[PDB]
């Protein structure tokens, strides 16, 4: 959809304006931690399997009326169902923390998905709470601040990029509340 | 829009999958490339409205037959909006020269273009001599560096071919 | 509870010292501005009823599993307690804003409001929805200039929406 | 009547003529997708007799199109060379989409717009994206309904998903791709007495897919999804959620005022002296028509109700921004002799001389003065 | 769709009355100018490029703020669909014309313009204009009184049909607004 | 009973009547910029699309006043009250008149054929009766936003 | 209470107003060009487009004043401090009077008829008495600016 780069143009077309060097040195250091995000983004799709499988797990066991029958996340289809329906949004924000801006995820998985959930009888402060434990995960794996597992990583700051994946999961948050 | 990482988001995302290792093995094609195209970027664009009178008064030069009456250029303000139809066209290169690929020229100014320049008789053979005329003035040494003019006359020939 | 002026009173008590007279300088602009601090609080009181009754229909038209059977606001009491709900917090940011800075509302409206909440089974991420839902409806309001003199009063605005953001984040 | 078993027609790709026809029917797609385990299954050539393959062609690629036996004989002499086995169901449901009794009922009848969301509905069991209808008039209106209907069957979605012998029919994938593009697919395909044939327009989708933002009602597209997909929310909550939107899915109720265009207008407390609700903004519409006649130039006069256009103000807002950044004026302490608003003001005088005596008219107005940039 | 001749068996099915010579002299006329209405036909589709090229030149030149950015016919793109979106206009005012009758263009091209234009942001009164240059052009065309450009005729009245062509694009101008 | 002239008067308005909007509101703004301003009455397209629409309306009502060729329709469904609801309303009574006259300036222009951008084709004559009618409209409308 | 000669003397100059501010300024460009010099004050648009409003402005000053038929309102809010704000936006106090007179000679010219551009249409008779009112309208208001 749109990158990080292509912010910046379709914002410079809106006022017919060569983009020039007085907005390139932010693109410039855009550039120069291209590292520090490309590790970023494998430390997150490296573990994803267990990122995926604690964070239901975890919304269910604060919550264990899901699990009751008449529950959302009761049989066992709809279980499967449920371990799906949040890693197509981790896969989602893995993709919108490389792309650098969150444009990719928001017409292609956010549009549609309110009703969706609502037509399906889905809750939504359950959705809210499986994925404020994988917001919760992401900033814990791209510190490298995991207590369960530990990568190797040059040394320096990340918190650019962790506050970057929070602000990508609180509209995941908005888009269903 | 095309650019070279909404390729390869588009192509895990219809397959369905992670970002794999080759996928974030071409965003580092990036970081060698972007050095070269973006000081092209801002070498046109802080020279930009000189290469739009040097070059697209070229046209006017190779076909003068449109100054005529009954043709594409009649009065002042044809020549005028002939000139921001070419500085446009100048725009968008400069565009997909900080992009990486040639998105912003696609959809902006390549798409459709087919149908304006016949429904309203401009000949697409102006179009490209001035274009054309910007491309040959192109010397590694001075107007830019070695690389820079490599693919800045790469996405000049793009549009060549593509009004062609 | 103390207002902004008693606020560095007590600042200056703790370790006994005279008010400066920078000090006074930062207290006599806050006077400087006083009919334009009273006038955002006298536009945001006379649109009370209709602040919270539009925040709150335009909560449910996008949140519609509240007023659904089962919902936390499927009730005739269950919702007549979620209107004056959100009117509690609207009257607190409004007593907020005339003394200067949060202490009553961080004090008798916010302190152990996200615990009672959680007891009740209560949603706090939609009461943070229809918290900013006022927060905006109240600050366009607020940039209105009828029957007001002709000026700038942006810095009180955001002062105005600074305490909405702390309602906000207090209660998740 | 062409080959007595043949793969696939006019070699649109040159791989096709090398390329055999499938011996075996196209397995499911490798997804899980939970609402399958409750739809029914596939019908595909091998399993089906020839009197449900024909009845689920009539259910899916025709809607209810609601065929008579001395109505439509062009579809029978393609499904006498189906039933012969001279053609695949992917070249039959091709040629009923050719046929005459296909175009006087879908192409015909619907307009230029939701004949795309009649094709996609009926041949690819969903509802398309707005590029994907910009891409496709094109082809429909410049280079007709041939090449159209010919664009559904050589595409790879469908050779994907129905292969050479499964009947089109809708399909839950599992992950799609938009998550717009699952619920646009439930909304287009209810379940029985569809009845395309019903509205000539329906008015809902074709606004709702112009535009890739507003996305289409809760209820709408929860309706037709399977039972205990939804139960046990359609007693009495959401039901009559669901009459009041059906009462207004007959007649084509249009969404001006809702969904899209959306306008909260003024109190009626603010105009309560100049009119009433019921007529406040109608304006009387004139056409003056000019022909060289007497006997037949016209004169039309109506009351209509005149919308604001947020469009068309979002580009006068663009456009005056040239002067919000150009400076007002100088000024000292000279202002005392201009004490109101009287700066650069002047009485604009109009004298109204005419035939007769009675409408003779003076003005005189104090206003503002600018020069125009033309002069 | 519906014909000048089919016109009229709708109405007298609605009774259950035979057509009979009470009402055929109309449709009697209807026949005898049929080389006026078909060689007006003519007219209008043999100039019919310059006749789109030139109207929406006409409402780009007294309206340009179209051409500015943020305008709807600013891009390429959207000016290579604007000289099709009035095209189609012309083309079905076309068969209207033929037909004897404006049912052919009601239910194919006019039922649901108005929402697809407000649904993509398309100012409705810049194409009230645009298809009033139309009208002003197909009653100068068929009249044969067009400066610009004159065509052989047999002589006689056609203004009969020329009310006609513009009662159909009035049509066209209040299914937009 | 002036048959001809007065159908050439109301076309040269109604067919041109999109331009004539658009102009008087951008020359509304030209004088005042102020009303763009973040706190202006013509900021965000809540407000600037009320006001293409109010431009509209008075524009028209004044070509049925015209081709009627009496001002009571200007007052029936039209002005009884129309001032104290723009003050109800909170928009600027001072630009309106402004927007007004350029409505007038402009009117008077097409009916005359001194267009500088459109040259009209007409029959000959001279139009003085009218070019006066509708400045007297103009006024009437004028004089209640006041 | 001379009625009809006042009317028919006020519609000779706000009908023909348009041409007489832009005759006036390049008649005051014609002697003196470096007016428009760079350094000058008739520069940039900026000060073009002021000058045309600030000619315009004591043009119509004067038409109400003729209305009226006195000079009060040329002496309320049209002048009571008008050289200072002049001397303080530093305009040139030679030229201006040039452009007084040139109005002057203008509206003298239109009142008796004596245009050699356009011959206007009047009763038989014979505007002296509304020829040197202007003239002395004109002379007020030319006696500020000096
Ligand atoms: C928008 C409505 C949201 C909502 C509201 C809701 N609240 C309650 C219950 C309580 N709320 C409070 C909060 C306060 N009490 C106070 O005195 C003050 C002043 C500082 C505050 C902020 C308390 C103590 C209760 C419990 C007491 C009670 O029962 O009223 C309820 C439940 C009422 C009930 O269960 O009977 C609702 C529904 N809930 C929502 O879903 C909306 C988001
Ligand atoms: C492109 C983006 C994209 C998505 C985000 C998902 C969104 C999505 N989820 C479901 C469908 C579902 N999603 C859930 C998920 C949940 N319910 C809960 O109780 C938990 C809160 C949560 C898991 C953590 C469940 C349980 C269903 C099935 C509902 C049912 O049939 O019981 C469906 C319907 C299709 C089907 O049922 O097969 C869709 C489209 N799919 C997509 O294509
Ligand atoms: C975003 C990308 C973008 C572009 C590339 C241009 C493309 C473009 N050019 C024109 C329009 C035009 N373009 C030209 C240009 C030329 N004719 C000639 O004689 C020469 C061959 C050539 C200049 C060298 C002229 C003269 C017109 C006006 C034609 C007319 O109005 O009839 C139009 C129609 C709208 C208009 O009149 O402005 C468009 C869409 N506009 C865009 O928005
Ligand atoms: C960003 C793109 C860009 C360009 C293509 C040029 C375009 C351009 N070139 C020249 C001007 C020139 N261009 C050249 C050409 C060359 N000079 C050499 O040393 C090489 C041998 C050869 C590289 C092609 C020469 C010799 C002149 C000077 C004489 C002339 O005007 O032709 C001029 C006139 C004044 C000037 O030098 O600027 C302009 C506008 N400028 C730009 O900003
Ligand atoms: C009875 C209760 C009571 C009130 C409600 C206030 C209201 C009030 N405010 C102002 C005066 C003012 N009020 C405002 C406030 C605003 N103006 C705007 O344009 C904005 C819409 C809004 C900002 C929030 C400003 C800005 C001034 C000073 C005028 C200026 O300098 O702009 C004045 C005149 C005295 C003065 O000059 O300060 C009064 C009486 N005072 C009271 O005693
Ligand atoms: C799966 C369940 C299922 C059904 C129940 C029917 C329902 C149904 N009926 C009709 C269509 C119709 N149904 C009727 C029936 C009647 N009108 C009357 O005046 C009588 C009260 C009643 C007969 C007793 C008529 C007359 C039409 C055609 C309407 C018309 O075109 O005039 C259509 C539209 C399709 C078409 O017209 O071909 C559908 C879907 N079809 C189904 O697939
Ligand atoms: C476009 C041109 C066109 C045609 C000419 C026919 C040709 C044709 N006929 C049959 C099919 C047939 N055709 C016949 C006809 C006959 N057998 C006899 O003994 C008699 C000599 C003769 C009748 C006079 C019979 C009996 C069958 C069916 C064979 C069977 O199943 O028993 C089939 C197979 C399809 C089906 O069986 O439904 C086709 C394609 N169809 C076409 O689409
Ligand atoms: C069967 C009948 C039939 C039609 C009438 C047209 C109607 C129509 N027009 C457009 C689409 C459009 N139509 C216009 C046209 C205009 N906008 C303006 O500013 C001018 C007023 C006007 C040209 C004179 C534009 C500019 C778009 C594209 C909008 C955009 O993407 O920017 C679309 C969307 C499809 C697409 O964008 O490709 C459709 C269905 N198509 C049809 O099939
Ligand atoms: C709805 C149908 C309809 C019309 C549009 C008008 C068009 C029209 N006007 C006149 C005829 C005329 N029209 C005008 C009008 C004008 N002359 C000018 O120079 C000005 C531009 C304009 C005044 C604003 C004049 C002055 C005459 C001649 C006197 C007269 O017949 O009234 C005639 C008689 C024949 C002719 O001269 O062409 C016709 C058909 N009349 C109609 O029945
Ligand atoms: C930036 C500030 C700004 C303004 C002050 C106004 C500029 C402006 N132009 C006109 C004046 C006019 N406006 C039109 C209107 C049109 N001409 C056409 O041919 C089209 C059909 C139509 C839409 C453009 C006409 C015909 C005139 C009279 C001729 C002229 O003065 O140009 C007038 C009224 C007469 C006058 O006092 O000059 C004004 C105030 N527009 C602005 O943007
Ligand atoms: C029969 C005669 C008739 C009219 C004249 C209009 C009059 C009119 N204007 C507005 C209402 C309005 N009209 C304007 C327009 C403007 N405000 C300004 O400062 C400028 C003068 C102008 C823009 C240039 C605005 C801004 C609103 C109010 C929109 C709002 O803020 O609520 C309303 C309230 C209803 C509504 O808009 O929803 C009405 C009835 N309507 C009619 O039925
Ligand atoms: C607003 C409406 C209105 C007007 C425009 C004037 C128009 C006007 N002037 C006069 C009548 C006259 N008008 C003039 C004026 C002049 N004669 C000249 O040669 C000079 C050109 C000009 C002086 C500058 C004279 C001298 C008379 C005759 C004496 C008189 O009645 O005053 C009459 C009476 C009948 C007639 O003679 O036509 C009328 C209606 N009066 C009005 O009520
Ligand atoms: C280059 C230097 C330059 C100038 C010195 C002035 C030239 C000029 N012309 C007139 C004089 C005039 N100016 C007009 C005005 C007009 N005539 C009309 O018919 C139109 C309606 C209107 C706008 C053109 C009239 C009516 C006269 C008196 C008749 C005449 O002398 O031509 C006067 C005043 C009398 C005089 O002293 O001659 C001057 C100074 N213009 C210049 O460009
Ligand atoms: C009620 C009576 C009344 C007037 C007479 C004018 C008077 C007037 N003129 C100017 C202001 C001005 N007026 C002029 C005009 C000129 N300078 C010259 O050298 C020439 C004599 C003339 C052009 C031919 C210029 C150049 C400015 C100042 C513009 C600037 O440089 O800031 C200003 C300052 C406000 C502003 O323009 O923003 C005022 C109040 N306005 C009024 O309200």
């Amino acid at each position: 959809m749109l990158d990080a780069f292509s912010r910046v143009v379709v914002n410079s077309d809106a006022k017919a304006a060569y983009v020039g060097g007085s907005d390139l040195q932010a693109l410039k250091s855009f550039i120069a931690d291209g590292n520090k995000r490309l590790d970023a983004v494998n430390s997150i799709v490296s573990n994803a399997s267990c990122m995926v499988s604690d964070a239901v797990s975890g919304m269910i066991c604060e919550n264990p009326g899901l699990i009751s029958p008449g529950g959302n996340c009761y049989t066992n289809r709809r279980m499967a169902a449920c371990l799906r329906d949040g890693e197509i949004i981790l896969r989602y924000v893995s993709y919108a923390l490389l792309a650098g801006d969150a444009s990719v995820l928001e017409d292609r998985c956010l549009n549609g998905l309110k009703e969706t959930y609502i037509a399906l009888g889905v809750p939504t402060n359950s959705s809210i709470r499986a994925v404020s434990i994988m917001k919760a995960q992401a900033v814990a794996f791209i510190t490298n601040t995991a207590t369960e597992r530990k990568m190797s990583f040059a040394a320096g700051d990340c918190t650019s990029l962790a506050s970057e994946v929070a602000s990508y999961f609180d509209r995941v948050g908005a888009a269903i509340s | 829009m095309k650019s070279v990482i909404t390729t390869v988001v588009s192509a895990a995302d219809a397959a369905g999958r992670f970002p794999s290792n080759s996928d974030l093995e071409s965003i580092q094609g990036n970081i060698q490339r972007s050095a070269a195209r973006l000081e092209a970027a801002e070498k046109l664009a802080g020279n930009h409205e000189a290469v739009v009178k040097e070059a697209g008064d070229a046209c006017f030069a190779k076909y003068a037959y449109l100054k005529n009456p009954g043709e594409a250029g009649e009065n002042q303000e044809k020549i005028n909006k002939c000139y921001r139809d070419v500085d446009h066209y100048m725009r968008l290169v400069n565009y997909c020269l900080v992009v990486g690929g040639t998105g912003p020229l696609d959809e902006w100014g390549i798409a459709g273009a087919r149908e304006v320049y016949r429904t309203l008789n401009l000949p697409t053979s102006a179009y490209v001599a001035s274009i054309a005329y910007t491309r040959d003035r192109l010397c590694v040494p001075r107007d830019m560096s070695a690389q820079a003019g490599v693919e800045f006359s790469a996405y000049l020939d793009y549009l060549i071919n593509a009004l062609s | 509870m103390l207002d902004a002026f008693a606020k560095v009173v007590a600042q200056a008590d703790a370790r006994g010292e005279f008010l400066s007279n920078t000090q006074i300088d930062a207290l006599s602009k806050m006077v400087k501005e006083g009919n334009q601090r009273l006038d955002i609080v006298n536009k945001v009181t006379s649109n009370a009823s209709a602040i919270v009754t539009n925040s709150a229909r335009a909560l449910f038209a996008e949140q519609p599993q509240l007023i659904q059977p089962g919902g936390n606001a499927y009730t005739s009491r269950r919702m007549a307690a979620c209107l004056r709900d959100m009117e509690i917090v609207l009257r607190y940011v409004s007593y907020a804003m005339i003394a200067g800075d949060s202490s009553v509302l961080d004090d008798r409206c916010l302190n152990g409001l996200r615990e009672t909440y959680q007891a009740l089974g209560t949603p706090g991420s939609s009461v943070a929805v229809a918290i900013q839902k006022m927060k905006d409806a109240s600050v366009a309001l607020a940039n209105d200039t009828t029957g007001t003199p002709i000026g700038d009063c942006s810095s009180l605005v955001a002062e105005l929406a600074g305490y909405f953001d702390r309602a906000a984040v207090s209660v998740v | 009547l062409t080959l007595p078993g043949t793969a696939e027609t006019n070699l649109a790709v040159p791989s096709n003529a090398v390329r055999k026809v499938q011996p075996y029917p196209i397995a499911k797609p490798p997804s899980y997708s939970s609402v399958d385990s409750l739809r029914p299954a596939r019908v595909s050539r091998m399993d089906a007799d020839w009197a449900t393959i024909y009845e689920q062609v009539r259910r899916q690629v025709m809607g209810n199109a609601y065929v008579m036996e001395g109505e439509a004989p062009d579809i029978d002499v393609a499904f006498s060379q189906l039933k012969g086995g001279n053609l695949t169901v992917r070249e039959f449901v091709r040629a009923v989409g050719k046929s005459a009794s296909y175009r006087t009922r879908f192409m015909e009848a619907k307009s230029s717009y939701n004949f795309v969301l009649l094709n996609f509905k009926h041949f690819l069991g969903r509802a398309p994206t707005q590029e994907e209808v910009s891409t496709h008039i094109q082809i429909l209106a410049t280079s007709g309904l041939e090449a159209e209907i010919d664009s559904y069957i050589d595409s790879d979605e469908y050779k994907a998903l129905f292969g050479d012998h499964v009947v089109p029919y809708v399909v839950y994938r599992g992950t799609y791709l938009s998550s717009e593009r699952f619920n646009r697919m439930v909304k287009a395909n209810p379940g029985g007495a569809t009845s395309d044939k019903a509205k000539s327009n329906l008015n809902m989708i074709a606004t709702v897919a112009a535009d890739l933002p507003t996305d289409a009602i809760d209820v709408m597209r929860g309706l037709p999804s399977p039972i205990t997909s939804e139960t046990l929310a359609f007693g009495t909550a959401y039901y009559w959620a669901k009459v009041e939107k059906e009462a207004s899915e007959g007649r084509s109720a249009s969404p001006i005022g809702e969904k899209i265009g959306k306008f909260d207008h003024a109190p009626i407390s603010t105009y309560t002296s100049l009119c009433s609700y019921d007529k406040v903004n109608k304006a009387p519409q004139i056409s003056v028509t000019n022909v060289g006649s007497d006997e037949h130039s016209y004169v039309s006069v109506t009351s209509k109700y005149i919308a604001p256009d947020m469009a068309a103000a979002a580009q006068m807002l663009a456009d005056c921004q040239k002067y919000k950044a150009g400076g007002n004026a100088p000024t000292g302490k000279w202002m005392k002799y201009y004490p109101g608003t009287t700066v650069n003001m002047a009485p604009y005088i109009s004298l109204n001389d005419t035939g007769s005596d009675s409408s003779r008219t003076v003005s005189v107005t104090l206003d503002k003065v600018k020069i125009s940039p033309n002069k």
